[PDB]
């Protein structure tokens, strides 16, 4: 029957919040009398609930902020699937293609990405315990810049899911994929590119979420994460029809920040610049600074996917993978720097635009 | 390093 | 011309 899921890495857990996932096919209206109904049982038991959303679209199932005292009752609901404890997620040519951001706030007045990129109103932002914009400004740059951009002929939609500190929430992040979702059957465009420059520990509803997303025809890019580790036990990036990017540099090395790194593994679908890229600054209009991760790494890829498509509109993502995989620098990265089994299970591979 | 222009890079660069 | 060293890496021209 249905399971209850929490983050593995302690510190990053945020408990008395849940999302409550529902089976594929349960209905919106269905959604709501389950939750209701949370509500009525656990007020019958003395506890007071909040329910913060009610998700249709991707996946369906709601947000509430409740007792974990309440979980074994819930767990008893009908068209309950699982439940997960909310947990925290962190900052790590092409004129057919609207590629979207989730991350930090932006300086869309940037001379590097004015006119390119269009602030949706859509802020889902944990509270914090020029530098708000700092994460975001970069990365949107290196998308589409005009001076120092992958693709400059794409246009982007950016949405807030990483506060100031460049902290976010899983929860937080599926209501804005399911904000992309919905934006898309309101007014349909063409092909989407949907850049998630962050990670969290394994996630199995933001897994899930990623999955139909990507079910729906959207492409989905994410930052391998800059932990040193298998990129399997971190989400995004471990979602499987997801483009998990891991970063290299100069020298054809993987990158090294700080006492850690890139992240690697069977999850990583391949590798791109991700250290010492200069992009925009959001310290003033015209500014430009140097920044490294696999954020940065992934927002290549997501700028060569965004080319790739608006050149063959109609690739499929199945297609469009091995287009990316077929046009990659073939064994150039330094294996040694790998741990030693985990050398087989990662591509060698270093993201490239086709000649 | 935090670049007031463009140019500024590409002379430093 | 100079392009900076990931837009050459990736095939960029300049
Ligand atoms: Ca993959």
């Amino acid at each position: 029957t249905a399971t209850f899921h929490r983050c593995a890495k302690d510190p990053w857990r945020l408990p008395g919040t849940y999302v409550v996932v529902l089976k594929e096919e349960t209905h919106l209206s269905q959604s709501e009398r389950t939750a209701r109904r949370l509500q009525a049982q656990a007020a019958r038991r003395g506890y007071l609930t909040k329910i913060l959303h009610v998700f249709h679209g991707l996946l369906p199932g709601f947000l509430v902020k409740m007792s974990g005292d309440l979980l074994e009752l819930a767990l008893k609901l009908p068209h309950v699937d699982y439940i997960e404890e909310d947990s925290s997620v962190f900052a790590q040519g092409g004129s057919l293609v609207e590629v979207y951001l989730l991350d930090t706030s932006i300086q869309s007045d940037h001379r590097e990405i004015e006119g390119r990129v269009m602030v949706t109103d859509f802020e889902n932002v944990p509270e914090e315990d020029s530098k708000c914009d700092s994460h975001g400004t970069h990365l949107a740059g290196v998308v589409s810049g005009r001076d120092a951009g992958v693709a400059k002929g794409a246009s982007m939609r950016s949405l807030r899911v990483l506060n100031c500190q460049g902290k976010g929430t899983v929860s937080g992040t599926l209501i804005g994929l399911e904000f992309i979702r919905k934006s898309q059957l309101v007014q349909p465009v063409g092909p989407l590119v949907v850049l998630l420059p962050l990670a969290g520990g394994y996630s199995r509803v933001l897994n899930a979420a990623c999955q139909r997303l990507a079910r729906a025809g959207v492409v989905l890019v994410t930052a391998a994460g800059n932990f040193r580790d298998d990129a399997c036990l971190y989400s995004p990036a471990s979602a499987p029809e997801v483009i998990t990017v891991g970063a290299t540099n100069a020298q054809d090395q993987p990158v090294t920040l700080g006492t850690l790194g890139t992240n690697f593994g069977r999850c990583v679908d391949l590798f791109a610049p991700g250290e010492d890229i200069i992009g925009a600054s959001s310290d003033c209009s015209t500014c430009f600074v140097s920044q490294s991760g696999t954020s940065q790494a992934a927002a290549h890829v997501a700028g060569i996917a965004a080319m790739m498509l608006s050149a063959e509109p109609e690739l499929t993502l199945a297609e469009l993978r091995q287009r990316l995989i077929h046009f990659s620098a073939k064994d150039v990265i330094n294996e040694a720097w790998f741990p030693e089994d985990q050398r087989v299970l990662t591509p060698n591979l270093v993201a490239a635009l086709p000649p | 390093t935090v670049f007031t222009s463009w140019e500024e890079y590409l002379d430093w660069v | 011309c100079f392009i900076p060293w990931n837009l050459q890496r990736i095939g960029l021209l300049c």
